[PDB]
Order: C-alpha cells, then sequence, then structure tokens
C-alpha cells in the first residue's frame, strides 16, 4: 500500500 | 495462536526489564518515529509550537501536510527543498535512544528496527541492513526521477544542492533528482512488507518509541504481533489506542494485559530501562565515546 496520513 | 496470555509479571517498566532478561525474550522489534530525533535537533510534525505543523506559515500551504505529499512535490519541488535547507543539521549526532537500539543489536536481542525517520541517525548509531527497515526511505541517497535514467546521487551531492538553493538536476539527463524519501501518496519499499511478513511471526517484545502512530501502513505494525507479545511504548504521551468511534494499545482498561506506557523523553525512558537491565554504564560509555568521535569530525 501507499503512505497515508 | 490468538490467545491473550499474560507474559509480563506486572505492566511496568520493571516488569518489562525482568521479561527481557528471561529465557523467553530472544527477539525484539523496535518501531520508531520522529520523537526519537527531536533531541538531535530535528523537529517532529505534531509537537505543539516546535513541530513542523506549527512552523509552515511562511510556505503558504493549503494545509501543513501538503509540503510532504507527492502530488504537491511533483507540481512544485522548490518549497520542499527550501524547508530541507532550513532543517538540515550541521552535525548528525544520534540520541541516547538510538544508542539503546545499538545495544539491543550488540546484545543479540534486536530482530529489527522499523523506522519512519529519514534522517540516517539509525545508520550512524550502527544499525546495518540486516537490522533496519527504513519504512519511509531516507535522505542518505537520492535518485534522478526519469524512469529511463534513475542515476543515484550521494548525500554529499544533495546537501550541496540544497545549501546552494539550486533545485537538484541530474548530470546525465537534467531531470529532477529526488531524495529517496517516501512522500505521502508513494508506495513503501518491498522489504518493508517482506520483513513484516517474517518478523512478526516470531517477535517476543515490541518496543515503540517517539511516534504518534498516525501514519499508515506503519502504524498498523502494532497489530501484527502475536496477541501475547508484550508491547512497551516510550513516548511523551500515550498513543496507539483504539479510537472510541472507529489490535490497538490497551494500557488502562479492565482487560489490559500486555501493553505498558512509560511517559517522558525517549532518552530518559531508554536510560531508565538500561539501568534496570544492568546496561546503564555500557550505554553511558557508548554514547559518550560515539558523541566525542562525532564532535571530533
Ligand atoms: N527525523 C525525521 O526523520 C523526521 C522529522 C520530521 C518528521 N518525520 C516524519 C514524521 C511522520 C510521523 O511520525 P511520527 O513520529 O509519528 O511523528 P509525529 O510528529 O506525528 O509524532 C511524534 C511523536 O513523538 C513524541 N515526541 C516528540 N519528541 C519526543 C521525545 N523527545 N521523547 C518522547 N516523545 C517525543 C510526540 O509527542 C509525538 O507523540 C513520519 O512519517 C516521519 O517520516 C521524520
Ligand atoms: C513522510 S511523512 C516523510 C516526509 C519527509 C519528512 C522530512 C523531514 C524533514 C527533513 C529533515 C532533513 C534531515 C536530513
Ligand atoms: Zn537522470
Amino acid at each position: 500500500p501507499k503512505k497515508t496520513g | 495462536g490468538s490467545q491473550k496470555e499474560r507474559l509480563l509479571d506486572e505492566l511496568t517498566l520493571e516488569g518489562v526489564a525482568r521479561y527481557m532478561q528471561s529465557e523467553r525474550c530472544r527477539r525484539v522489534i523496535c518501531l520508531v518515529g520522529a520523537g526519537i530525533s527531536t533531541s538531535a535537533g530535528i523537529p517532529d510534525f505534531r509537537s505543539p509550537s516546535t513541530g513542523l505543523y506549527d512552523n509552515l506559515e511562511k510556505y503558504h500551504l493549503p494545509y501543513p501536510e501538503a509540503i510532504f505529499e507527492i502530488s504537491y512535490f511533483k507540481k512544485h519541488p522548490e518549497p520542499f527543498f527550501a524547508l530541507a535547507k532550513e532543517l538540515y543539521p550541521g552535525q548528525f549526532k544520534p540520541t541516547i535512544c538510538h544508542y539503546f537500539m545499538r545495544l539491543l543489536k550488540d546484545k543479540g536481542l534486536l530482530l529489527r528496527c522499523y523506522t519512519q525517520n529519514i534522517d540516517t541517525l539509525e545508520r550512524i548509531a550502527g544499525l546495518e541492513q540486516e537490522d533496519l527497515v527504513e519504512a519511509h526511505g531516507t535522505f542518505y541517497t537520492s535518485h534522478c526521477v526519469s524512469a529511463s535514467c534513475r542515476h543515484e546521487y550521494p548525500l554529499s551531492w544533495m546537501k550541496e544542492k540544497i545549501f546552494s538553493e539550486v533545485t537538484p538536476k541530474c548530470e546525465d539527463c537534467q531531470s529532477l533528482v529526488k531524495p529517496d524519501i517516501v512522500f505521502f501518496g508513494e508506495s513503501l519499499p518491498a522489504r518493508f512488507f517482506s520483513c513484516m511478513q517474517s518478523d512478526f511471526l516470531k517477535v517476543d517484545l515490541l518496543l515503540v518509541m517517539g511516534t504518534s502512530l498516525q501514519v499508515q501502513p506503519f502504524a498498523s505494525l502494532i497489530s501484527k504481533a502475536p496477541l501475547s507479545t508484550p508491547r512497551l511504548l516510550i513516548n511523551k504521551e500515550k498513543a496507539g489506542q483504539s479510537d472510541p468511534f472507529l489490535g490497538g494499545m490497551d494500557f488502562d482498561s479492565k482487560k489490559a494485559y500486555r501493553d505498558v506506557a512509560w511517559l517522558g523523553e525517549c532518552d530518559q525512558g531508554c536510560l531508565a530501562l538500561a539501568e534496570l537491565l544492568g546496561w546503564k554504564k555500557e550505554l553511558e560509555d557508548l554514547v559518550r565515546r560515539e558523541h566525542a568521535s562525532i564532535d571530533a569530525q
């Protein structure tokens, strides 16, 4: 997955 | 399996230290964030007044987190490189907390350190590739962004570009050169997932330091350990609890059985734990020698 806040 | 056995004799730092020196504790995973590097002169995001979220006014962002998003970077790289110049330290000196992880390595206890930090301080303290997962990448190397080129540049090269206020361009193709950081919206490295899959099958203790556990998928690592693996948080405030509306840390409920919060400075908590373990002199001597050698550069 992607880096998310 | 998924039983909630209690392996700590008490939910205190003292209990954790006793557990660590029992035959059952062989494999420790550290999960660290920006809180371990604030005492090295690099602010975090969320500390009031000193954190970056309270110090981005003059960049005129739509919101403070934009300067760390890949969409914004690709449209306009200049703000990021300007901030990089403002934050870049003149000296890279790891903290007491970093050297406590070096001791875990040297004592044969460190299975892995997963870091959200990009500052290279784990490497400087002596953690190697066998030991370290840089989940959000690093400033240590940089690469050309053009798919057909991808030339690598060292930190000495990137530093010079940042301090000269010249947007860094590749010497081979003149495309942008980007530090090997994972911006918000980018994918994490392959080894994050391969390490996660393997390491959390067999972890005896999870040591979480200097993080608010708000960035994903890093924060979800706490839920990957076996349900009987004790979890120690060393942090200025509690973090990682399940939100009352939305695996999470349980320090205080009636059903708490394995999670311990030691509240304070990461350096102070690590020193306290070192002392219980009989490692205080080793830690003091290590830090003083390594700092002295860094100051001599
Ligand atoms: N040094 C760096 O590489 C660096 C610097 C700034 C931001 N970041 C990013 C910040 C982002 C979120 O990470 P996270 O660490 O949760 O940041 P964060 O700012 O959200 O949370 C930091 C946590 O550490 C706490 N804290 C700060 N200093 C100390 C201290 N000395 N002792 C004990 N606790 C302290 C703070 O209260 C907070 O709970 C990551 O993806 C990082 O890449 C990294
Ligand atoms: C994901 S939240 C990573 C975004 C990058 C944060 C950059 C931190 C400040 C740069 C400090 C320079 C250290 C060498
Ligand atoms: Zn190139």
